[PDB]
């Protein structure tokens, strides 16, 4: 179901309390099933695989504007009529920053254990120092950039 | 009055429908997410500390 509407899902990740809540949903939604456990029960697997790379792309994204100095702007820009609207929406603003990565940080933790961090990884993992296309490689480095951001985001949320 | 009888029914009905409207919504999106936390923080320690 999240592929079969790719054009949609892409456009939400890629764009408000409401805003904030469905990227709530999504990522709630997106986390129990974005497992690649579904890919192998190959034009298939790479249409998912992309997707999967999509919302990791995407859900790295929104930790440089709910974890950087975009906070604030986005917390003072409803203080012009801060009803109780606005802090709902900041409580969807964090259940976005939360929620979005632990569910996809728990998936990514889910993969290691199903695979052992990757066994034969063997390989040197360092090195010695846009639409969707028909195809797009991923990078590796993007977990170290995952650390640093959600070692950052864990003492400002904390 | 019509109109002031009318317009009250309407305002009872109102009342009714955004109740179970936010009574259902609230509570399956709340279970949802606590569902998960509390599901990943369990699996999550257990499994930390088989590996240890």
């Amino acid at each position: 179901f999240l592929v079969a509407h790719s054009d949609t899902i892409q456009a939400i990740l890629r764009s408000s309390l409401g805003s904030l809540q469905e990227l709530a949903l999504l990522t709630g939604i997106i986390s129990k099933a974005a497992l690649p456990g579904v890919l192998n029960e190959d034009g298939s697997m790479m249409e998912l695989q992309g997707h999967i790379g999509r919302f990791q792309r995407q859900c790295l994204a929104l930790l440089n504007r709910f974890g950087g100095s975009d906070r604030l702007r986005q917390l003072s820009l409803q203080d012009d009529s801060s009803r109780l609207d606005g802090v709902s929406k900041k409580d969807d603003m964090e259940l976005a920053m939360q929620q979005i990565c632990s569910n996809v940080m728990e998936y990514c933790q889910a993969l290691m254990i199903q695979n052992s961090p990757s066994f034969q990884q063997t390989v040197c993992l360092f090195t010695p120092s846009s639409i969707l296309p028909s195809w797009r490689l991923p990078s590796l480095g993007v977990v170290i950039h995952l650390l640093k951001q959600s070692a950052n985001n864990f003492f400002t949320y904390y | 009055f019509l109109k002031n009888e009318k317009d009250n029914a309407l305002l009872s009905a109102i009342e009714e429908s955004r109740k179970r409207t936010f009574v259902m919504a609230e509570e399956y999106h709340r279970e949802s997410m606590l569902v998960e936390w509390e599901q990943v923080k369990q699996r999550v320690l257990h499994t930390l500390l088989a590996s240890g």
